[PDB]
């Protein structure tokens, strides 16, 4: 189970290498959102994307 | 099948207790190593005597051999 | 008396529960998908299990029988010791996928009803897995012998 | 033990050497009595007797006749069922 | 064909079908002079020794025991030694050693 | 609750709101339903169910009326009745009879021409009856019918991955209780098709038209989906008649294309109830899933055009990814696939339903003959007796109870084994799953098993997962689904209302955990509670979201798993092993209840039935080893005969013994006689004895066990085993065999102990090779050899034509004869055809514990006795007490079964009383302990339920409160360890050793029946190899892997002799035996018969094969 | 748990291809969505296809 | 050539059955290797590299790898180009003549990493030097091409 999970994660990372970020969106609240092939979150910043 | 071969040897071993002259009649009557059941007269022909004497030898030798002192161990060959 | 439980288990477990709650909050806001949330929770709890195992290894005295049996190489491994004393950790579904919520209890403390029930899945799976594992090995061995 | 074995084309000489007799007739056995037929595919004097130390007509029934071949019968009194290895041939037109 | 529709097996058919020779067996033989039993730890044994039960060893070595019994005059014939081994008389244990 | 219950103090801290139901109800309720007993009738009408119909009543009503083809003749059945049983259970077991009662049904013949009615009562045969224990008796043997798990007659939707294109393919199949299948699927090309009766695929529009739908109606109904419209466009069939003709020619290719049949078969295939039926459970499932007839009563179980169209719409909606569907006139229902493993889909065939199906088959066979000979006998002179042929029904019933796969010999090893056998749930069996399709996917723990099937208990054999054990609190829905109880929770306060839920309905609610803390009022004292939700997922939810709770922590476990103390601390695999090993315990000569156990052990003992319980309150008038006489308060007198030294199905002794004194008063339901393996009416599967946890000179190395010689001297682990030998005399082509004492060619030393009849006398001891029953058989032609004739002459052997075939004790068996049972057809006893007399002999032996015997605890720790030490050699406590067993330390940690250490500590605490001080208030660790546990004397048994028992802190505190010993010195310190002395050297061991009392039990894997040997013996005629198995005196297998190993060693000669001399080589075998016996060196092998015949065939093919020596030398032989 | 047929298939090639190339090489493949640009150029037979 | 006998430490004797010993030694540990999933459902398992017994079976059978990577037919310097979805690698032989071209390498596969000790080139760069038999793309080299 652990080996398959790790291999699947590595394969996903390999796929995501080509063109990680598509574009960006600006909210009316001045916030910014970045769209890409993967979800990346900062562990030490309350997981703000 | 060793018991069959051993049984054959025991026949000679038991007959060893009998005299050669009287042992020969038993061999001829029961056809030892030849198989032919020689009749009382034929044992007479090969021995050179009358036939009733062969019956007498058969009876005496048969009574001798039936004693436990001679047929001690042959009972193991029941069938 | 010899099955010592580390005194840092509580702090580690709440510290990682806070991050699991952060993951849940972000999922509720719509920044995560179901599978991605499950994967993040699995990562967090694997880290928690790793730190609990390290703390347990550090705490045990060098002459304690439970860890002396392992460190000498005579029998067992530290994962079994952690499961016995530290915490069971994560368990798999019947499909073979990790359940996001781990078994925070240790067999010294005694698993609860639901934790035990979810734990039985892997135990039942292993019985068939071991039997099926021999077929491929026999196939390759026959090829090699031929 | 032997160390190698070879096969090759068999000539009429080899077949005639192997054979102990020719199966001149196609009969197998009598219908009402199961005894083998003479010169048939189960002929006793070709392939040997069916019963140990005896022949078709039963003149000889003792082990002492090892090297004897029956007069009326022609069956060679043999040690056992040699029928398993003894074989015959056919002279075809 | 003959009776029915089944064909007649030719000579070469003795060497071709699933039944015949030139054929290997994936299943193993069953072998005489063999036994089976539970195993327990013997810590006093040396690396080249094993503990063998008396009853199992007697059955495994039966013919040798009969030979030795006949040689030592404990039995007058092979049949008597066979009966002795089967009935496990007191003396067979001295010859088994 | 039980009047005679011993006081076992309990550590439980939670109050059970519901008592454990009768554990054998799963059988008794089903059989009551089958026979329509008044008790079941009342219990069912109590549920608001009007006019319940029994199984026999249902089958008879479905069978009748039988109407003649012309309608001038009719026959009807009704009113099934049962009379008293022919004989009691014990008499039937003692006389090899079948426990059955007569069956009578009233039959009415009707003639519609002249109006004659002929009503009589017809005897339908002897119907087997179930005993009070939930078992049957057939031909003297006790048998059990296990429930079967089967897929319910619902409608099932699924999605799969195409093997070729990897696309997603959606399919549906309608599974009826009786009849043909109907299924639909969307092909990989987006074409909707239908398969009728498993036959060739065709467009669904063909079926839609065949039912009378026009193209306009199809367009209107299915216009929402483009794939359906495309299929209709590509459907090259128009009109109802043409579609009906196409379907008819599809189902009947070889029949003429008549329109009448083409219309008739479709109506008679699904929609008319003669040959199609959903069985009132398939109808319910179909109505619930498709949302049809919401709120209506179940009127008929036949299929209708509306639900077929609904199924097609459901499939089309599912393919296009819609989640919810509403049907015209129905109710909205979600659209989803079905998990066939979910117990909302699997149902349980109990014994009653299986017997009902068998009776249905028998009556179906009977109906054909009845209607056939309605047309052969003269009219108006035809009574029901003249055409009611009851042979087929009796034959079917006999076949089911004799050869069916579900009726099995009861596992009578011990009371727990039999109790757990009666509560099995078997997926394998007729109508279940295919023999070769039992893949690893079905044999897994689905979330729906919770509370209705135990996940731990299952056999170790090939049926792992395929066979399960019903949970303690579960019961069977009259539809066959397994229900389980839950407490209703409202506004966060736990209510006393209890509702039974099925796995299908449980998923619609949030269920809280059993042991969630609660206040006196019942309100939760925590903000968040652990709960199970729809997908079986466990999560944490607010206190205001829970809907239900478990009745008790023991809801998931089964009867056996409920008897393992400290089950928290044992891994699932080891818990499984312990649960199954509890079923293999052999009853001992004197049973002894465990010091530390669970409250279940009492109930499980009574519900098993092996304990005698007084029916009515009264005084014990007279008590004896054989029987107990009770005088009831009302004046009625009861007599209970105890079964003594009875042989169980597996050879174990079932001896009972009374536990009451003359003149004692016994309350109703009180236990008055202990069972085979119980003490004071509670399970006593093993013995509790003193254990020290330490390695010892390597004798307990690798899970081995060391025992004190005391256990051999005091018969602690001794057990009685009984074997049943059998023989008979049969008729033969040369005549009948005979039983005699005059067997030929045997010395008087051999037959001294034989009676006049030729059977061994009762009480005499027999050893392997001893004659039990003297038997002789006629022989054929003698044709003595010359040597044999000479032997006849020299011993005066008169001619006789018999041969000895006397029964003899098998190899390696001995004991004392305890009983003989003899049957003979001359006494009217039933025997097999061509048999005159039959004899059965019982040989009993008293097996002590010996090296190699298998022992194990309840926690899965098992081993074999590697050494039995003298009492003086065992390590002993400072007071001189020697320990009984020594278990290696290295086996506990890595196996994750530390519950055994808990059992050891608590057993030590129980053996020596404890007293918690309260002078300065209760100790902080004693707050949760009930007051009843503040003190206890020595040998005070304690109870610790599986999921609510002694805690680690409480046990640690108790360990330090034990009472002193005789001298006043505490042997075991607060850590549970003691300073042991060395028995041999005498020096004290350098460090303290854990000491306590463990409950261990003797498994039925004794070495006495596992040792095997063979030098020479019988050989199989078919393949010429040695036979196989211990019973046949066979040899050991030498597989191909062993040959590979021998080749890797380079041991050519050993392998050659193994493959030829010790195998199918007669000449070489005899030669080697002769050489060994005669002392000659072993002759060399070569040229096997197979090579000889192969060479002969090669020559026959004109191939000049020859063998040559050396590297190019001449021939040899 | 396993039969000869399933075990044999366990060791076969089991060739795998991307959905794009897999469908591009199949005439009978049915697509989930079709995008046509400059559709005025297509004839009756192209639309039929 | 075979040399020391593993079982005894002395030079192999004439007549050793080395082949069966090697077959058994290779086949015995086959149960520890990872295998294809035992579940019947799901998509084909070739997307995720199960580098275990399936890989060994692929190697021993000399079958074309499912993760094939090319190798340099000629030693020379590399000119590398990129496209929307395909790579293009050309080798110019420094001591040879005509170049060689590989112009259909899927861009999903990563370029081979070289990672010298301290130079640490990392992913293969343009202007690098590759010898005959070197591998250009991450994956398994085709035995037949080698
Ligand atoms: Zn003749």
């Amino acid at each position: 189970a652990e080996v398959r999970a790790l291999a699947k994660d590595i394969a996903r990372l390999n796929v995501a290498d080509n063109g990680l970020c598509f574009g960006r969106l600006d909210t009316l609240d001045d916030a910014r959102l970045y769209i890409g092939r993967l979800g990346i979150f900062d562990r030490d910043n309350d997981f703000e994307p | 099948a060793v018991s069959f071969t051993l049984l054959q040897d025991q026949l000679q071993s038991v007959l060893e207790t009998l005299s050669e002259r009287e042992a020969g009649v038993v061999r001829l009557r029961f056809g030892l190593t030849d198989g032919q059941p020689r009749t009382l007269d034929e044992i007479g022909q090969v021995y050179g005597v009358t036939r009733e004497r062969i019956r007498q030898i058969e009876s005496k030798t048969m009574s001798k051999l039936r004693h436990p002192s001679r047929s001690q161990v042959l009972r193991d060959y029941l069938d | 008396a010899d099955v010592l439980v580390p005194p840092q288990k509580q702090e580690i477990l709440e510290r990682h529960e806070a991050e699991a709650d952060a993951i849940e909050r972000k999922y509720q806001r719509g920044a995560l998908n179901h599978t991605e949330r499950n994967e993040s929770l699995v990562k967090i709890w694997q880290d928690a299990t790793e730190e609990v195992g390290k703390a347990l290894e550090e705490f045990y005295p060098a002459d304690n029988p439970i860890i002396t049996i392992v460190k000498s190489g005579a029998t067992g491994n530290l994962t079994q010791t952690r499961t016995l004393a530290g915490m069971k950790g994560l368990v798999t579904n019947p499909k073979g996928e990790f359940i996001p919520r781990p078994i925070k209890s240790s067999f010294r403390e005694g698993l609860t009803v639901l934790e035990y029930f979810i734990n039985t899945h892997g135990a039942r799976k292993g019985l068939a897995d071991t039997a099926l594992r021999t077929a491929d090995s026999g196939y390759l061995t026959r090829r090699l012998v031929d | 033990f032997f160390d190698e074995l070879r096969i090759g084309l068999a000539t009429a000489d080899d077949i005639r050497n192997w054979s102990y007799g020719e199966v001149k007739k196609p009969e197998t056995i009598n219908y009402r009595t199961l005894k083998p037929e003479k010169d048939g595919l189960f002929c006793e004097k070709i392939f040997g007797p069916t019963r140990d130390w005896e022949c078709y007509c039963g003149k000889y029934k003792r082990v002492r006749f090892k090297g004897i071949i029956c007069e009326r019968c022609g069956v060679e009194v043999t040690r056992a069922k040699v029928r398993r290895e003894r074989m015959g041939h056919i002279e075809l037109a | 064909t003959g009776p029915g529709n089944r064909p007649l097996k030719s000579l070469s058919d003795l060497l071709k079908g699933k039944q015949g020779r030139f054929r290997q067996n994936l299943l193993g033989k069953r072998v005489d002079y063999s036994g089976r039993s539970v195993i327990v730890v013997g810590p006093q044994l040396k690396l080249h020794q094993c503990g063998l039960p008396k009853l199992m060893a007697l059955e495994l070595f039966k013919p040798f025991v009969m030979k030795r019994l006949v040689d030592l005059n404990h039995a007058q014939n092979i049949k008597s030694a066979k009966r002795m081994v089967e009935r496990q008389r007191p003396q067979v244990w001295d010859v088994l050693e | 609750s039980v009047p005679g219950a011993p006081n076992r103090v309990s550590f439980a801290k939670l109050r059970e709101p519901l008592e454990v139901p009768g554990l054998l109800d799963v059988q008794t309720d089903s059989f009551e339903w089958l026979v329509g007993s008044d008790r079941w009738r009342q219990a069912a009408i109590d549920r608001g169910e009007e006019n319940p119909v029994g199984g026999l009543e249902e089958v008879l009503a479905e069978l009748s009326p039988i109407e003649d083809f012309s309608g001038s003749m009719s026959l009807s059945f009704s009113d099934p009745r049962f009379d008293e049983v022919k004989a009691s259970v014990d008499e039937c077991k003692d006389k090899d009879m079948t426990y059955a009662a007569p069956l009578f049904v009233t039959a009415e013949f009707i003639n519609n021409n002249t109006g004659e009615i002929k009503s009589q009562t017809v005897f339908m045969g002897d119907f087997p009856m179930m005993t009070e224990k939930g078992t049957f008796i057939i031909n003297g043997t006790e048998r059990v019918v296990v429930s079967q798990l089967v897929r319910s007659p619902g409608v099932y939707f699924d999605e799969t991955i195409d093997k070729s294109t990897e696309k997603t393919l959606h399919s549906v199949k309608v599974i009826p209780g009786r009849g043909a299948w109907l299924e639909f699927d969307v092909d990989k090309r987006d074409t909707v098709g239908v398969r009728i009766d498993r036959k060739r695929r065709q467009p669904v529009t063909v079926l839609l038209k065949a039912l009378g739908w026009t193209n306009e109606q199809i367009v209107e109904r299915f216009g929402f989906s483009e794939i359906m419209m495309g299929t209709l466009e590509k459907d090259t069939t128009s009109g109802t008649d043409e579609a009906l003709l196409d379907i008819y020619r599809k189902l009947r290719p070889g029949e003429p294309p008549t329109k009448e049949s083409a219309q008739t078969l479709l109506e008679n295939l699904f929609f008319k109830e003669k040959r199609y039926d959903l069985a009132r459970v398939g109808r319910y499932k179909v109505n619930k899933k498709l949302g049809l007839n919401a709120g209506k009563p179940i009127t008929s179980s036949t299929l209708t055009e509306e639900d077929v169209v609904a199924t097609i719409e459901y499939l089309v909606r599912l393919h296009e990814g819609q989640t919810s569907m509403t049907v015209p006139g129905g109710v909205e229902v979600p659209v989803e696939v079905d998990d066939i493993d979910h117990f909302g889909n699997r149902r349980l065939r109990t014994v009653g339903e299986l017997i009902q199906n068998q009776i249905r088959v028998g009556l179906s066979r009977m109906e054909r003959v009845v209607r056939e000979r309605m047309t052969t006998q003269d009219v108006e002179a035809i009574t029901p007796q003249t055409l009611i042929n009851i042979r087929p029904v009796v034959a079917a019933i006999k076949e089911f109870f004799g050869t069916s796969q579900l009726s099995q010999f009861m596992d009578q090893n011990n009371p727990l084994s039999g109790l757990t056998h009666k509560r099995r749930l078997s997926a394998l069996g007729p109508g279940g799953l295919s023999r070769e399709r039992a893949g690893l996917e079905v044999r897994d723990v689905h979330p729906s098993h919770y509370g209705r099937m135990c996940p731990i208990e299952t056999p170790e054999g090939p049926n792992i997962g395929l066979i399960g054990s019903l949970s303690v609190y579960a019961r069977v829905n009259p539809f066959g689904f397994i229900e389980t109880p839950y407490r209703k929770v409202e506004n966060g306060v736990v209510t006393d209302q209890i509702d039974y839920l099925t796995a299908d309905e449980e998923d619609r609610h949030v269920v809280a955990q059993a042991n969630s803390p609660t206040d006196e009022n019942g309100r939760f004292t925590e903000d968040r509670v652990m709960v199970r939700k729809k997908g079986g997922e466990v999560e944490f939810v607010s206190a205001d979201q829970v809907d239900y709770m478990d009745v008790s922590p023991r809801q998931m476990v089964s009867v056996a798993t409920a008897m393992i103390p400290f089950l928290e601390h044992d891994d699932a695999n080891r818990a499984l092993m312990g649960a199954n090993m509890q079923r293999q315990a052999v009853p001992l000569v004197r049973s002894e209840a465990p010091l530390v156990g669970t409250g279940m052990e009492l109930r499980a003992a009574i519900d098993a039935g092996d304990v005698v319980v007084a029916d009515k309150t009264g005084v014990i008038e007279e008590v004896s080893a054989d029987y107990i006489t009770v005088m009831a308060d009302d004046g009625t007198r009861q007599s209970y005969r105890l079964r003594k030294f009875a042989r169980s199905n597996h050879g174990t002794c079932a001896n009972q013994r009374p536990i009451v004194d003359a003149g004692q008063r016994v309350e109703a339901g009180q236990v008055i006689a202990d069972g085979p393996c119980t003490q004071n009416g509670e399970m006593a599967l093993g013995k509790n004895l003193l254990v020290a946890i330490m390695p010892w000179e390597g004798h307990n190395y690798e899970d081995a066990i060391i025992l004190s010689n005391r256990l051999v001297e005091e018969d602690v682990l001794t057990s009685i085993h009984i074997e049943e030998h059998e023989i008979d005399a049969r008729d033969t082509k040369l005549g009948a065999e005979e039983i005699t004492r005059d067997i030929p060619n045997v010395s008087d030393e051999v037959l001294a102990d034989l009676d006049e009849r030729g059977i061994v006398r009762i009480g005499a001891e027999v050893r392997d090779g001893d004659i039990l029953v003297g038997k002789v058989t006629p022989k054929g032609e003698t044709e003595l050899t010359p040597e044999e004739r000479l032997l006849r002459a020299i011993f005066g052997e008169k001619a006789r034509e018999v041969r000895d075939t006397s029964l003899k004790v098998p190899h390696g068996e001995s004991g004392k004869v305890i009983g003989i049972r003899v049957f003979s057809r001359e006494d009217d006893d039933e025997l097999p055809a061509g048999v005159n007399e039959l004899v059965r002999v019982y040989v009993a032996q008293k097996r002590k514990i010996s090296d190699g015997d298998k022992l194990a605890g309840r926690h899965g720790n098992k081993g074999v006795i590697g050494k039995i030490l003298p009492v003086e050699d065992m390590p002993f406590l400072p007071d001189g007490t020697p320990v009984d067993i020594i278990l290696n330390t290295h086996g506990v940690p890595r196996r994750m079964n530390i519950g055994q250490i808990l059992e050891t500590h608590l057993g030590w605490v129980a053996k020596a009383g404890w007293n918690i001080d309260v002078a300065a208030g209760v100790p902080d660790w004693a707050s949760k302990l009930p007051e009843e546990l503040y003190s206890a004397p020595a040998d005070s048994t304690v109870a610790t339920p599986v999921f609510d028992g002694a805690q680690e802190g409480e046990l640690a505190g108790l360990l330090g409160s034990t009472l002193p010993n005789r001298d006043g010195e505490v042997m075991v310190d607060a850590d549970g360890k003691s300073t042991l002395f060395d028995g041999r050297s005498g020096e004290p061991f350098p460090y303290p050793v854990t000491v306590g009392y463990m409950y261990i039990l003797k498994l039925h894997h004794l070495v006495d029946d596992k040792i095997h040997a063979r030098s020479t013996g019988p050989y199989s005629m078919i393949t010429q190899q040695p036979l196989g198995g211990k019973a046949q005196f066979g040899g050991q297998r030498f597989g191909e892997m062993e040959c590979w190993a021998m080749q890797a060693y380079g041991a050519a000669y050993t392998l050659q002799e193994l493959l030829t001399i010790k195998s199918d080589d007669t000449v070489g075998r005899v030669k080697v035996y002769e050489a060994i016996v005669k002392g000659e060196n072993i002759p060399e092998p070569g040229i096997p018969e197979s090579f000889k015949v192969l060479l002969k065939e090669l020559q026959s093919l004109c191939l000049n094969v020859e063998v040559l020596s050396s590297d190019g030398a001449a021939i040899e032989m | 748990l396993i039969d000869a047929e399933e075990l044999a298939d366990r060791f076969k090639e089991q060739d795998n291809r991307e959905l794009s190339e897999r469908a591009a090489a199949d005439r009978e493949w049915t697509y989930g969505h079709v995008v046509v640009d400059e559709a005025q150029e297509l004839s009756e037979m192209d639309w039929r296809l | 050539c075979y040399g020391r006998s593993m079982a005894t430490g002395k030079l192999v004797d004439i007549g050793e059955a080395v082949g069966i010993v090697a077959a058994q030694s290779i086949g015995e540990p086959g149960t520890q290797l990872t295998m294809r999933t035992f579940h019947q459902g799901g998509v084909t398992g070739g997307a995720d590299i199960v580098g275990g017994l399936p890989r060994v079976q692929e190697l021993f059978e000399a079958r074309v790898p499912r993760n094939k990577a090319p190798i340099a037919d000629v030693a020379g310097r590399v000119r590398l180009e990129e496209s929307d979805k395909f790579f293009k690698i050309t080798i110019v032989p420094d001591d040879g003549g005509e170049e060689v071209v590989y112009d259909k390498l899927s861009k999903r596969q990563r370029l081979r990493v070289i990672t010298h000790e301290d130079g640490t080139e990392g992913v293969l760069s343009d202007g690098d030097h590759v010898e005959v038999g070197d591998q250009l793309m991450e994956g398994a080299a085709d035995p037949h091409e080698v």
